[PDB]
């Protein structure tokens, strides 16, 4: 199949790579379980204005995002750096809920890289933002027939804001050459203006409540995790593990590496995970990739015989007519003390021939 | 009860190779790792402050810039913590770090700080540190990092909501206070503060006299400023940073 | 004295190290780890991120194979010269100057 | 990752080309060693009395004392290349 | 202007270590050796 | 008579010129100028357009370096031949025919 | 862009506004305010090379700015570029560290010859 | 452009490989000239006659 022919000439051919598969999946998550206060953020009677948007830190809780889906008048549920359905399977830190009220047409401006008024002078998102934006209509609660003017936006500012920066300074703006000296007048306007929210207006102008969930991915110890249950730890076996949202396939072994108390992960010269410190039990598990190697099929011509031998390159014979060579483990050929000329080259001074297939 | 008691003199010294810290919480052993972070540059100008109270306002507030390297050879009881913020009054949030014999209290409130803040022992009172503290939004109590010749080094960074404090305690044999060699500082706490910090000030402890209301005292400390710099750190067999080269210091280190 | 052979060893390990180093490159994707991409995104966008990683890694591997082939040609020329020296200097006396 | 391999299959026979080129280089190196060193089909051996009219070849002949059966110069060469 | 364009785009020609004068001097030395000394200079003293 | 050396000069300048001309290739982007892309587009879109320019220019530079390496191998073989002629024809009398 | 704007001897036709090189790189421009021609030439750049002996022997270094005249940056001017930190010696020795254009460097301080 | 360099850093050590290859070619040319022409360590001169 590899050579795309029904006749194979005499020689050694590299066909595939043997790799031992994992036997069971182990998930290790922090044992601590606290119901996360999402009710406070999502069910609040009053939200802040866009210029003074409310930021709440979420930490040291286990979050069930399934209920967010179960009850939801949220017309918009848009995630940028993570899948909505994978949130229950991951661990996070730096979780922030930013709540504010904006217009119907301004929901497009709560995005990375957007040019706008509330984007520049009220609420700025970074270009590398990860998380989910939730938007829902709040005409029933955040509007009045006479006009709900409680929500204000910064129309005028000297410079654009930074990401995750709030400006509540009620200082006058100078819109012209003439200085204003803190007094309103010609070409001197107040920066903060109120929205005219009325229920009689159509969609696009109705008040919308927006909550922005912001996360960080794996670059710190995590305190917010999904509802996934912690499994027991197994040693010296090939398993597919999930440590705090980090999935890998390897063997977990005891380690003699003196980790410092802050240190969690471990890395090799390739900056790839080589050890992990479990949150639930503070012990260091060295991570070693499961046994693998290249398979070479040593065969004579199909005209002569159909017998084959396999060489597992760089793999000792105890991790897979068995002969151990420096090249690897040879299965199907019998070592012969007698020395002959090289017929099929194996490597490290070892050659194979057909007489059964012998190795010498 | 704000009273002006501390006068301060300042001199300039060399940083040598002090101020290296672990840039992340990843164990690396026997590798050369190049990282770009806020580091104190090698052989940089560090200000040595002597704060003297003898038994007018002469103790100004220092800038924070992009982060602060702090060092002291004094005992753990004289220097008792720090103050961080912008205006240091009731209109903006501020961070107060106060250590005592049993624990450390890190607390972010709207403190109306005194011009010359100091913790006075008599029990300990913070009425000379601030006159009021309202709308307080953060509190964190933990084991102290000023415990008991011994050089104490700290690195303060204010990055994306977190105030990161790194610390090392090194026994320095009698000689130059800022010694040669490498003593990498370890990450001590990351605090999710999210405030604007442009200015900072050191807190001292003064004892009442009971005989010139406060006992005369002196405190010497070194302040340097972190800059965005690329470092190449050497991680040894046990994961310790034993050496580093600052990539932009000289052409030899740039070649390294 | 033995700088040439060590140089060849130095080039080979460095090439492998560079190829190993190329695994730590995002290549314009959210992460350089495929498992994170699978664990974090739905297949419509995970396919895009995996595509970016695949094209970057494939370009790195083709670059490594190209320099390996060029070095193989240079070493083959040196080996042919060495075989010529073995035939003409060791197995006979040569009248070729130098 | 199986999904990555499935997406990798869309690019065609790039993997086969790279494996074939590396295999060609790998056989080429062995061919180079055969061309340089395997130029005699008889394994000649020196006489047990190493007298050649005053010429000393101890530094280039194999050392019986060493397990590797290498010359002192060859042993030095192997030590000096790492 | 051709060289200027390359320089503007960060492409820099590096000068040869041996200049034309020194290469000419080497050829002159080889010519003097082969004329005055035959092939002796290539195998030892001239 | 002296075409070969002129050819080497001709190839090198042309290769540099081709590499220069690769800077005026859009490679599928809206413009070949980074400034215009940056000023006339929003950061995520500009990022994509710049990354297209980056991959096109990087591919051009890799192509130039690869062809330079192949030509360097050819010139190295010619130089080794020239050194052999210098040793055997100038520094001695050669019995090799032609 | 970014570059020096020197006086130009190029006589533009009245309809032309910019100017380009053989290799399609801008080399000239006409000022909109005053109808004059300027030779846009990009600012000086150089390849910083560091010449050093082993760290086992010494920590002294020399810097070669490739292609940069010495007036545009123990300062010596070579055809390779400007060499700072090495002192030119009229004596001739064998090449230890190659600099280029017949210049080589050695450690005895770092000398260039 | 600083933004282009920031995006270019995502591709890793491609720039290092290109610089290293060109440096190898550049030293190789000098080595080629040294092999061809510097085959004598004595600078001979012709007699005046
Ligand atoms: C050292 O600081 C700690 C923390 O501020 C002090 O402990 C507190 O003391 C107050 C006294 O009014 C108690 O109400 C608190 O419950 C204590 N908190 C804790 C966490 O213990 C302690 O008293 C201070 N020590 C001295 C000598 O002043
Ligand atoms: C050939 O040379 C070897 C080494 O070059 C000689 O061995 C030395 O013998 C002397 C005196 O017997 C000793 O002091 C040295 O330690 C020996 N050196 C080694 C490396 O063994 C040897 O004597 C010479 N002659 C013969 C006939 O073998
Ligand atoms: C949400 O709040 C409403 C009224 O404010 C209350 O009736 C309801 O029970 C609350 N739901 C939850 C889940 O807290
Ligand atoms: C649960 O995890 C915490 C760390 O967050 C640890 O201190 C504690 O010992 C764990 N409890 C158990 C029963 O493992
Ligand atoms: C440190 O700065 C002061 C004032 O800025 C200056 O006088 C002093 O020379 C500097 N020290 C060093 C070592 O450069
Ligand atoms: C921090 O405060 C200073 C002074 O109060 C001010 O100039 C600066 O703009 C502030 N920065 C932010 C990000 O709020
Ligand atoms: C801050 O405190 C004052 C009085 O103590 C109060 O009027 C004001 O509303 C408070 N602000 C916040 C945000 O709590
Ligand atoms: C590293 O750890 C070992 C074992 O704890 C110790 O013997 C050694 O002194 C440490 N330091 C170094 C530099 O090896
Ligand atoms: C534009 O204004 C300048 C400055 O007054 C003047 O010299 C010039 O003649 C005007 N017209 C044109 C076509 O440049």
């Amino acid at each position: 199949c590899t050579l795309k022919s029904f006749t194979v000439e005499k020689g050694i051919y590299q066909t595939s790579n043997f790799r031992v598969q994992p036997t069971e999946s182990i998930v290790r998550f922090p044992n601590i379980t606290n119901l996360c206060p999402f009710d406070e953020v999502f069910n609040a009677t009053r939200f802040a204005s866009v210029y003074a948007w409310n930021r709440k830190r979420i930490s040291n809780c286990v979050a069930d995002y399934s209920v967010l889906y179960n009850f939801a008048p949220f017309f918009a549920f848009k995630c940028y750096g993570v899948s909505p359905t994978k949130l229950n399977d991951l661990c996070f830190t730096n979780v922030y809920a930013d709540s504010f009220v904006i217009r119907g047409n301004e929901v497009s401006q709560i995005a990375p890289g957007q040019t706008g008024n509330i984007a520049d002078y009220n609420y700025k998102l970074p270009d590398d933002f990860t998380g989910c934006v939730i938007a829902w209509n709040s005409n029933k609660l955040d509007s009045k027939v006479g006009g709900n003017y409680n929500y204000l936006y910064r129309l005028f500012r000297k410079s654009n804001l930074k990401p995750f920066e709030r400006d509540i300074s009620t200082e006058i703006y100078q819109a012209g050459n003439k200085p204003c000296n803190g007094v309103a007048g010609f070409n001197c306007y107040f920066p903060l203006r109120s929205y005219g929210f009325r229920p009689t207006y159509g969609v696009g102008h109705q008040p919308y409540r927006v909550v922005v969930l912001s996360f960080e991915l794996l670059h710190a110890p995590a305190t917010v995790c999904g509802p996934k249950k912690s499994t027991n730890l197994v040693k010296n076996k090939c398993v597919n593990f999930n440590f705090n949202g980090l999935t890998g396939t390897g063997v977990l072994t005891e380690s003699n590496k003196k980790f410092l108390p802050f240190q969690q992960f471990g890395r090799d010269i390739a900056d790839t995970t080589d050890a992990v410190r479990d949150p639930q039990t503070l012990e260091i598990l060295d991570i070693t990739p499961c046994s693998f190697g290249g398979v070479s099929v040593i065969t004579p011509g199909t005209n002569t015989s159909n017998q084959v031998a396999v060489l597992y390159q760089g793999v000792n014979c105890t991790e897979v007519n068995v002969f151990q060579t420096r090249a690897g483990c040879l299965i199907g050929a019998e070592y012969v003390n007698n020395s002959y000329e090289c017929d099929i080259p194996i490597g490290a001074g070892i050659c194979a021939s057909y007489q059964s297939i012998i190795a010498y | 009860q704000c009273v002006n008691l501390i006068t301060r003199t300042q001199s300039y010294t060399n940083s040598f190779t002090r101020g290296v810290y672990y840039p992340d919480k990843v164990f690396r052993s026997s590798v050369l790792h190049s990282t770009q972070d806020l580091f104190l540059p090698f052989f940089s100008n560090v200000t040595w402050f002597h704060a003297i109270h003898v038994s007018r306002f002469d103790n100004p507030v220092l800038p924070f810039n992009d982060g602060v390297y702090f060092a002291s050879t004094e005992k753990s009881n004289i220097i008792r913590g720090w103050i961080f913020g912008t205006t240091l009054d009731s209109k903006t949030q501020s961070l107060l770090i106060v250590n005592n014999a049993t624990n450390v209290v890190i607390k972010v409130c709207e403190f109306q700080f005194c011009n010359d803040p100091f913790l006075d022992v008599y029990m300990e009172s913070e009425f000379r540190v601030y006159s009021s503290a309202n709308n307080c939004t953060f509190e964190y109590v933990s084991q102290p990092f000023l415990m008991d010749k011994n050089l104490r080094e700290f690195v303060f960074k204010n990055i994306d909501g977190y105030f990161k404090i790194y610390s090392k305690h090194t026994p320095i044999n009698l000689g130059r206070d800022l010694p040669q060699g490498f003593s990498a500082l370890e990450p001590l706490v990351d605090l999710p503060i999210g405030i604007n910090i442009t200015r900072f000030q050191t807190l001292l402890a003064l004892h009442r006299s009971y005989l010139s209301g406060w006992t005369a005292g002196a405190a010497a400390y070194y302040v340097g400023y972190l800059q965005p710099r690329t470092f190449l750190l050497k991680y040894n067999e046990n994961g310790t940073i034993t050496d580093a080269v600052d990539c932009a210091l000289d052409p030899l280190s740039e070649t390294k | 004295a033995l700088g040439k052979l060590q140089d060849v060893v130095n080039h080979n390990a460095q090439a492998l190290n560079t190829l190993v180093k190329q695994l730590s490159s995002k290549f314009g994707a959210i992460s350089s780890v495929l498992n994170d991409i699978l664990s974090r995104l739905d297949p419509p966008e995970a396919e895009v991120q995996i595509d970016r990683l695949i094209t970057g890694r494939l370009q790195s591997l083709q670059t490594y194979v190209t320099q390996q082939l060029i070095r193989a040609a240079e070493i083959r020329a040196s080996a042919n010269l060495a075989a010529t020296k073995m035939s003409e200097c060791v197995l006979g006396q040569s009248k070729r100057v130098d | 990752s199986t999904e990555c391999s499935n997406l990798l299959l869309q690019y065609g026979s790039f993997c086969t080309q790279l494996k074939r080129a590396l295999t060609g280089i790998a056989v080429e190196q062995d061919k180079n060693t055969q061309e340089v060193f395997a130029q005699v089909k008889q394994i000649y051996k020196t006489p047990p009395i190493k007298y050649f009219g005053g010429f000393n070849f101890s530094q280039i002949l194999p050392d019986p004392s060493k397990p590797s059966k290498r010359s002192p110069i060859e042993d030095l060469l192997f030590n000096k290349v790492t | 202007d051709l060289i200027c364009a390359q320089k503007f785009n960060g492409l820099t020609v590096l000068p040869p270590l041996l200049t034309d004068e020194m290469i000419a001097q080497y050829t002159s030395a080889l010519l003097a050796g082969t004329i005055t000394s035959g092939w002796t200079f290539g195998a030892g003293p001239a």
